[PDB]
């Protein structure tokens, strides 16, 4: 019945880990700013229409903590009736607060909702929540506990990608990074973080190396357990795990948030808003929790079979770059067009901020879909714990 | 990243050099312009030189002493500049802090010990520079004050005060002690606290000191020698951070118990000091030396800080600096002083008088009743016993310069009188006639009178020159002001005499022309009449306390009309409905005469009758009377509260203009303390003058702006509110 | 579109915190025992078509850290496909992943969605999360922050609830509650938890002071046990209302929400999905509404959610036959009954928060589930699930017997 439609997809630029200008911002702060600036953009736009603010929070503690979304809402002075709500789908949280918000406007019960994530890892690092399912000795042994990058080296041990062949990626994902930010691509939709004093604190993505070359790459080094062992258990038939990823062919660790405005046609046609792509479909799939990272293939599959199209139908594919290897697995199982594939850049170059990453690239593909006057676009990532996303956006 | 303020394309140098055969680098501050050293524009390019030198010649430094050539050590820095900062210039605000502090961290980061030679006053910048050193020592002097009084002035300590203060005694500790009222210590208690790590009794063991302690630090302290604790590996923030559950459980109490104690005011300082504390307690020095200059330029850019700076420094300058004084006038010593009754007023003024080592004798209709004023001077010893504020050796002493009386011939030797007694001039003319003569020939005649003017009063003594109006303000051990009022035939000589006998006692003194109801008096009557009026329109009692707190007034305006007394307020409006029908005129009476007259009738009259407003009962005040919202149909009129407390700021700033105009007041000075200092009037204004000019609404800001807000409130609730001819154009 | 209807609505019973029996046990062992409880229901139902699992968690740090519902899914054997996240929407997170698994199934893309929420407070005690709006001296400026303790006292001090009125509450909850555990009311919805050896460690709610009297909980102390007995929430509550002279504090620990451990599932699907299944519809979720209220009193959200609620089912305060608010404070249901003129008969019938306790994350979920099985019992149609949430929010969930 009531289809979902985007109206706004903007988002913060990405400050880096270490001496990163974003570690004396707190993560609210970083949200309210999104806030006014869907002001600035809807002035008579009624925030009393507006029915719940979904964010995506991994490690919603310290400064994430006490549904920093509902903080959101009052801090920046919206209507009190106008929810705020947290959620932790590990790194698809923000993709999983768009497709929620889409959902709850096609149900009927939700008119206009805020959806995105928020994640400083550089004040709130990875991990600092603790979790049942890594620091409990006996639930660490029934999932078979090992970290991402082991299932991503996994990946490439088993459909042999070399070191070459994952450093090949990350040079390419920095070339098509600095690409789009050189073409003006990413000039709307990141907002410039500023201080309480209007200075500028930053206006770009810091984790970017556009000058990275194959040599450099090569000269990256690739872990205090026998988590290779314990993952060789399930997986019997490899002898060895051949570790190809390092910290330049993997996703960067960066603090960001962003923002998405979802709501039904009736929403934007009371409130004057311009729908500028509608929510196809989504679907939530899942793989070994040894692998991990294979998620994505399994949840596009399922999310091309309820909206009736395939590979050919789809003109962009955006996939987050955890590793290297989980893209190039997703790029072989699908076949997809290698001109199709994270054509802005990707994690790799510009980083991920967990929560808000699935956001982030959500409203990137808003962008080209625009740009190349293209149709439309799939929307994957590979989460932790095995699981797996997907989303179909059609440009309207 | 340059110590150095320009990096583009001619100042004065105030630091000196001088390295020994050891290796300890002496930089003593003498700024050439001033007599005291203050973080000005050439005190960065001083400083700047001097850090890069110590870093170009760090191979032949072993240590640094940073001493002073003047009598005071660093007192503050240059306000004439800061209050000049538009938002526009928040970029250059927090690049000169950023500058100051980066030459700071870098003379606390240099492997060698640092020791700060502290001779005098280290207020502000000053304490902020020796908290960049590695151990101070304070020389036990006289007039040594240390503190980091930036909040007074509505800015922080932006040169590292505040990341530092929290760095030795954690979020809570550095907030209260030091940080929130920016009070200042003694070098005594300095030491007590944490600032300061020695102490040595004269100024020439400072320097012999400091590079004593350096070649014993280096000695048995290598490793350790020149590091912060802060900068150690396992520095432990005292309280714990905010990700530690026993700070976490009490952190949300912080803003909360500041906002109990800050009454809902508009002062952002505070506000943003603890915000800076606890930011910066969650990441690293450096990272947190930078988020307190964002709220440090975030404050000099606000117009709450350009109107504390107004006030509490240069309009306080010109007044200590003798604006209000008659000129060309020598000073005439006082030996003894004889106060006229021990009532309230009476008691107060001997107390503060004996207190600055006066003998003072205090008269009144009995022994019984003198005697028991001079009770008020030892029951405040008494508290300042247990305080331990004070020795009983000086107390006695206090205590034993009040001698109480009935007899009038105990006047005799008397050359300042101060009479406290009844509002009633017949009774003035009655008392002053009893000693006028008993009294030395020379000497001051002053009355502690609210309303009467001087001119009438001056009538019953023989010499009206040496006649003068002291007026002070219960309690007069607290109140700070004395309102000084000039008679038609007061001469000059008598002006200053009283001048300086304000600033003999530790006191601010204003002075004032004759007229009916002064200024203090005067203005804070429109302030309790429209709460009053407030009250009969049918607003609720505590929307209008809560309104009268939240415009930042230290007590709200109905238990301020109980402790004023209600019957006088009844005097005061007959007394002026005289005047006017005297003349052959038509009086207008104000619509909170008729709540008064109401209050009366019921016998509630205010505090001294046992019911006012409140309720009283075991001394203490209770709670609202019950009666008062059935007696004024309370809540049958629900202004917004923005409109109570503008049509009380907007009443006694309107007021105010009425006395610059008819020659009241003489300056703008004496409008922004004497009504600050004076009548209560909140801080974060810088005075009722300051509030005009100053004025920051939601339409605009400066005199245009608080004409339109002032039109906006004369057509909702009367004609009252029109500005005078003086504000439009 | 499609209708959403719940098929099993479970829950584990309510330990104490100080001595609680369900203290040695693991929050995601709470979780685990009503997920196998649903295997025992149902043994030949493929878990296959169970898309996700979605917990309401309040304070998910340490043992309710890192997506509990996924490490439910994996440490219980679930299908890998099963997904699993965590909401937090405050004291309303229990009943908003209930709605988020209706809203799931009414798009068409999820069919067969557990639902439901966990909260070990005598392990993970409220606050250990942290949070900008507490911990942050800025946004606690802004947001006037102020605990419910104050708001509830506010509530009481404005409406006109004496100490006698709140408490008196109080004990019509411990009745009430009693009588449903005695009247077996309970009997086949509170799971009772066993350990690795299927011994027995709780199967009732220990909180409950059945032989509670008017006299003894006029002895009990205002509350000064928390932030609250710190200072400053009352200047600053009274800054904003600030025609009201002085909070009357009320609630003590008697005539407030117990701090409990438990957890609660529901499973929500569509009508194609539990006939794949074969499973028996009990309810179907009508309606749901989100609305707000003020941050200060922050617990008069219920007044507008459930008009929201009942002006989108076309229903009135009429049409509902039951009427279920979470018992956080005595005052937030006597306001929310002087409010709407809910009648006496219809309110929490069965005990609430007060008797049985509060476990946060999973108080939205035991709410609901209560309903369900005393809709069967009275053999009635409708009921009207809502509850305040921290913040100054409300949820409201109106369900029909099939
Ligand atoms: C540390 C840390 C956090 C974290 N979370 S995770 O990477 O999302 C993860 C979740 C489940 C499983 N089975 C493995 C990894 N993993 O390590
Ligand atoms: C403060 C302060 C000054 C002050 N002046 S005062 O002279 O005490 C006074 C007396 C009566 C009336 N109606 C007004 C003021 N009263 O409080
Ligand atoms: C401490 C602490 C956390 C907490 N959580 S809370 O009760 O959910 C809450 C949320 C928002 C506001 N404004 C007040 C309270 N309450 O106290």
């Amino acid at each position: 019945s009531e289809e979902a439609f985007i109206y706004e997809a903007i988002r913060t630029p990405r400050g880096k880990q270490k001496n990163g200008s974003l570690h004396e911002v707190k993560p609210l702060s970083l949200v309210v700013g999104l806030i006014d600036e869907l002001r600035k953009r809807h002035p008579d736009l009624d925030e009393n229409l507006i029915s719940d603010v979904i964010l995506g929070c991994v490690s919603p503690v310290g400064d994430q903590g006490g549904d920093i979304a509902r903080a959101a809402v009052l801090a920046s002075g919206m209507p009190v009736t106008s929810g705020g709500v947290q959620l932790n789908r590990f790194c698809a949280s923000g993709l999983e607060a768009v497709n929620t918000a889409a959902q709850k406007v096609r149900s009927g019960w939700d008119d206009l909702v805020l959806a995105g994530g928020v994640e400083s890892m550089s004040r709130v690092p990875m991990g600092s929540d603790g979790g049942a399912m890594g620091l409990d000795p006996a639930t660490n042994y029934d999932v078979m506990f090992v970290p991402q990058s082991i299932g991503a080296d996994l990946i490439a041990t088993i459909e042999g990608f070399s070191r070459e062949d994952v450093d090949a990626y990350a040079l390419r994902s920095q070339q098509k990074a600095a690409e789009a930010w050189s073409g003006g691509y990413f000039a709307k939709s990141v907002v410039p973080v500023r201080d309480q004093n209007g200075l500028l604190i930053l206006d770009h993505d810091e984790h970017m190396r556009p000058d990275t070359t194959k040599e450099g790459l090569a000269k990256l080094k690739p872990a205090l357990g026998g988590f290779d062992d314990v993952a060789l258990q399930k997986y019997h038939w490899v002898e060895k795990i051949n570790h190809v990823h390092t910290g330049g062919n993997s996703s960067g660790i960066v603090d960001g948030a962003a923002l998405v405005m979802i709501g039904s046609a009736a929403a934007g046609k009371l409130q004057g808003l311009t729908p500028r792509a509608r929510i196809v479909a989504t679907a939530t799939s899942g793989a070994d929790p040894v692998i991990m990272l294979t998620g994505p293939t399994p949840a596009t599959r399922k999310v091309l079979d309820r909206a009736g199209l395939t590979v050919d139908d789809i003109d962009l594919f955006e996939l987050n770059e955890a590793f290297a290897s989980v893209v190039l697995k997703f790029q072989k199982d699908l076949n997809i067009p290698d001109e199709k594939l994270n054509v802005n850049g990707g994690a790799i170059a510009m980083g991920h901020p967990l929560g808000a990453t699935g956001a982030m690239i959500l409203g990137t593909m808003v962008d080209e879909l625009e740009r190349r006057n293209a149709r439309r676009a799939l929307i994957t990532l590979c989460i932790g714990g095995g699981m797996g996303v997907a989303t179909i956006i059609e440009r309207v | 990243s340059s110590h150095h303020h320009h990096h583009h394309s001619m100042p004065d140098n105030t630091i000196q050099w001088d390295k020994d055969a050891d290796g300890i680098v002496t930089l003593t501050m003498d700024d050439p312009s001033g007599s005291t050293n203050v973080m000005n524009e050439a005190y960065i390019e001083s400083m700047g030189k001097a850090v890069d030198r110590l870093v170009a010649e760090k191979d032949s430094i072993t240590g640094v002493v940073v001493a002073s050539a003047k009598k005071t050590f660093f007192a503050g820095g240059d306000v004439k500049t800061m209050i000049q900062a538009r938002p526009e210039d928040a970029g250059d605000v927090f690049n000169t802090v950023e500058t100051i502090k980066r030459q700071l961290r870098t003379l606390e980061t240099l492997g060698k010990p640092v020791v700060a030679a502290i001779n005098g006053a280290a207020l502000g910048g000053g304490l902020e520079i020796a908290l960049a050193c590695h151990h101070r020592i304070a020389a036990d002097v006289k007039g040594s004050q240390l503190g980091l009084p930036e909040v007074t002035l509505g800015l922080l300590p932006g040169g590292g005060g505040v990341t530092r203060t929290v760095r030795m005694f954690g979020i809570q500790n550095a907030f209260v002690s030091v940080l929130a009222q920016g009070t200042r210590f003694k070098p005594a208690k300095a030491k007590e606290i944490g600032l300061v790590d020695e102490l040595v009794a004269t100024v020439e063991e400072l320097v012999p000191a400091a590079k004593a302690w350096i070649k014993e630090e280096l000695k048995a302290n290598p490793d350790g020698a020149g590091v912060q604790p802060w900068d150690k590996k396992g520095y432990k923030m005292p309280g714990g951070t905010p990700s530690s559950p026993g700070l976490a459980a009490i952190l949300p109490s912080f803003p909360s118990n500041l906002r109990k104690q800050l009454k809902g005011a508009p002062m952002p300082a505070p506000r943003a000091i603890l915000a800076a504390a606890v930011e910066g307690a969650q990441v690293d020095f450096d990272t947190a030396s930078r988020i307190e200059s964002r709220y440090f330029a975030s404050l000099v850019t606000g117009q709450v800080a350009k109107n504390m700076m107004q006030a509490f420094f240069f309009d306080l300058q010109a007044i200590n600096a003798g604006g209000s004084r008659p000129e060309g006038i020598g000073k005439t010593p006082i030996k003894r002083i004889g106060v006229l009754g021990a009532g309230m007023m009476g008691a107060g003024i001997a107390y503060v008088s004996a207190k600055a080592g006066y003998e003072v004798v205090l008269k009144d209709v009995s022994l019984e009743a003198a005697a028991k004023g001079k009770g008020y001077s030892e029951k405040l010893e008494a508290k300042a016993l247990e305080r331990g504020r004070t020795t009983q050796e000086r107390s006695d002493a206090l205590l034993a310069r009040i001698t109480p009386t009935a007899d009038a011939a105990d006047f005799k030797g008397v050359d300042f009188v101060i009479e406290a007694v009844f509002e009633n001039q017949e009774l003035k003319h009655k008392v002053f006639g009893e000693i006028e003569d008993i009294v030395e020939p020379n000497a001051i005649l002053g009355s502690n009178t609210s309303t009467l003017p001087i001119t009438g009063l001056a009538t019953g003594v023989k010499r009206q020159e040496d006649f003068i109006g002291i007026h002070f303000f219960s309690p007069v051990d607290k109140m700070p002001l004395v309102e000084i009022i000039k008679g038609e035939k007061t001469s000059d000589e008598a002006l200053a005499r009283v001048f300086d006998y304000t600033l003999a006692i530790g006191k601010t003194p204003i002075v004032v022309n004759d007229s009916r109801g002064f200024f203090t008096s005067r203005v804070i009557g429109t302030f309790v009449n429209e709460a009053l009026a407030m009250l009969g329109e049918g607003v609720e009692p505590a929307s209008i306390e809560q309104a009268g707190s939240q415009a930042g007034y230290p007590a709200p305006p109905l238990q301020l009309s109980d402790e004023l007394n209600l019957e006088l307020m009844h005097k005061i409006a007959v007394a002026t409905r005289k005047g006017v029908e005297d003349a052959g005129g038509t009086y207008q009476p104000h619509p909170a005469e008729a709540v008064v007259e109401k209050m009366i009738e019921l016998g509630r009259s205010g505090r001294l009758k046992g019911a006012g407003f409140y309720e009283y009962a075991d001394g203490k005040r209770s709670g609202l009377w019950p009666g008062l919202r059935e007696t004024f149909k309370s809540g049958s009129s629900q202004p917004p509260l923005q409109d109570m407390i503008d049509r009380m700021l907007f009443a006694e700033a309107l007021e105010t203009q009425k006395c610059l105009d008819e020659g009241v007041l003489t300056s703008t000075a004496d409008a922004n303390i004497g009504s600050i200092m004076g009548i209560g009037f909140p801080p974060w204004t810088g005075g009722s003058a300051q509030f005009i000019v100053g004025y920051s609404g939601p339409a605009g800001t400066g005199k245009a702006a608080f004409v339109a807000r002032a039109r906006e409130l004369a057509a909702a609730y009367g004609d009252r509110f029109l500005p005078p001819e003086s504000l439009l154009s």
